Parts: C-alpha cells; structure tokens; sequence
C-alpha cells in the first residue's frame, strides 16, 4: 500500500516538473522564432556590409 | 494461484524504476531549458548589436 | 468471481501503465538528445556572434579612417 | 477480501490516469523541440553565412584604407 502510495507521489511530482518543462520550452520556442528573424536580418545586414565595403573599395582604387 | 498478485508487483516494481528514470530526466531537462533560455537571451541581444553596427557602418560607407 | 475480475482489471492497468511509462521514457532521451545536439549547434552560433564583434571593432576604425581621409 | 482488491484497483487506475498524462507531456516536449529544430538549423546557417560576409567586408575596408592612404 505505502510503496504504490509512494510511487503515486513521485508521479505527480514528475508530472509538475513537465507542466513546468511545457511551460519553458514554449518560451525557448518564443526566443528561437525571435532570433531566426534576428539572424535573417544580420546575414542580409553583413552582406549588404561586405557590398558596400566592395563598393568604397573600388572607389578609393 | 498468487500468478496476478505477483505479476501486479512485477509491474508496479518496473513502473517504479522508469519512474525513476523520468523525474530525473524530467530535472535534468528543467536545467538545460533554464540554462539554454539565458543563452538565448543573451545571443538575441547581440544579433540586434551586431545588426545595428552592421547598417551604421554600411550607412557610413555609403557616403564615402 | 468478482475478485478475480477485479485483479485481472489490475494486471491489465498495470501493464498499461507500464507500456505509457515506457513511452514516455523513450521519449524523454530522444529530447535531451536533442537539446544536447541543439546546444551544441547554438555554441557555434556564439562563436560567430563572437568573432563578429570583434571584425565590427576592426571594421569600425577602417570605416572611421576612411571617412577621415575623404 | 473484495473490498480490499477493489480499493487496490482503484489506486492502480489513479496511477494509470496520472502516467496517461505524464507520457502525454513527455511527447508533447518531443514534438516541440523537433519543431524548434528547425529555428536552430536556420540561426546556425544565418549567423555562419553572416561571419563569413563579415570577413569579407572587413577585408574590402582594409584594401579601401590602404588605397586612400
């Protein structure tokens, strides 16, 4: 009776701990789909600076 | 015959070990969440940095 | 008959809950696998972010020269 | 005792209900983090293809200062 009482316990503890987990991985997905758009901007950012450098570079020769 | 009174504690001792099993993994997974979620915070600051450094200079190069 | 019936409704519970613990189990390591796999990538993303920061301090004092010999 | 046999079982179905939800979370998780493979793989290759222009443009200022000079 104590050991199925006990093994209940730890299960709904587990239980908690992965309604907690839920609860953060949405907000990594949160932060990921924030940071795919941030390094979307970065890459056309660091290639309109690799132009643009290109672009002086011929200037000044 | 005690055959399904010793199969239900057969079960319930594997049931037992995998539970086990599952907080721990259920912890561990908290804290790699809990520790990768500042490492997001933290690179989702610097991409805008970077972003930010990246036009000011472009802007700068344009005039040149 | 009717104790019977209820100890093999218990074997049978059992047996299901054993089956779903084993799911969840499988489960449970394919996502640390996963987070570790996805950590490992995002340490490469930090190096980047990194070695960028330090090409923008050199690209800084490149474009401020740049401007200062036009 | 069948009274004893039906109060076992109906902590059995209890734990039964509770592992149901549990093994739920944990695929749930799965699922979630397979799709937030996704996010990560595009970052990965963004952030790469970002450095790589970087350095390239780093180089044109230097070759553009050492010409203005």
């Amino acid at each position: 009776g104590s050991r199925t009482a006990e093994l209940q316990a730890e299960i709904d503890d587990t239980v908690g701990i992965m309604r907690d987990n839920i609860n953060k991985v949405a907000e990594r997905g949160e932060r990921l789909t924030s940071i795919e758009d941030k390094a979307d901007n970065l890459a056309v950012s660091a290639q309109g600076f690799k132009r643009g450098a290109n672009r002086v570079r011929k200037a000044m020769w | 015959g005690s055959e399904m009174e010793l199969e239900i504690d057969r079960n319930l001792d594997q049931i037992q070990q995998v539970s086990n099993r599952l907080k721990k993994m259920a912890l561990t997974t908290g804290k790699e969440l809990d520790s990768q979620q500042k490492r997001l915070n933290n690179i989702e600051e610097s991409t805008d940095d970077l972003d930010i450094n990246l036009h000011m200079n472009t802007n700068r190069l344009a005039g040149i | 008959g009717s104790i019977k019936f209820t100890k093999q409704s218990s074997v049978a519970s059992t047996r299901n809950t054993l089956k779903m613990a084993q799911d969840a189990e499988r489960a449970g390591m394919n996502t640390l696998g996963m987070l570790g796999h996805q950590s490992e990538q995002l340490n490469n993303v930090e190096g980047n972010l990194d070695l960028m920061k330090v090409q923008n301090k050199v690209a800084d004092e490149k474009v401020a020269e740049l401007k200062k010999l036009q | 005792a069948l009274a004893e046999v039906q109060a076992r079982h109906q902590e059995l179905l209890k734990l039964e209900k509770s592992m149901a939800e549990l093994t739920q979370l944990f695929n749930d998780m799965e699922e979630l983090v397979i799709e937030q493979q996704e996010n990560v793989d595009v970052i990965d290759k963004n952030v790469e293809d970002a450095q790589l222009d970087v350095e390239q443009g780093v180089g044109h200022t230097d070759k553009a200062v050492k010409s203005a000079r």
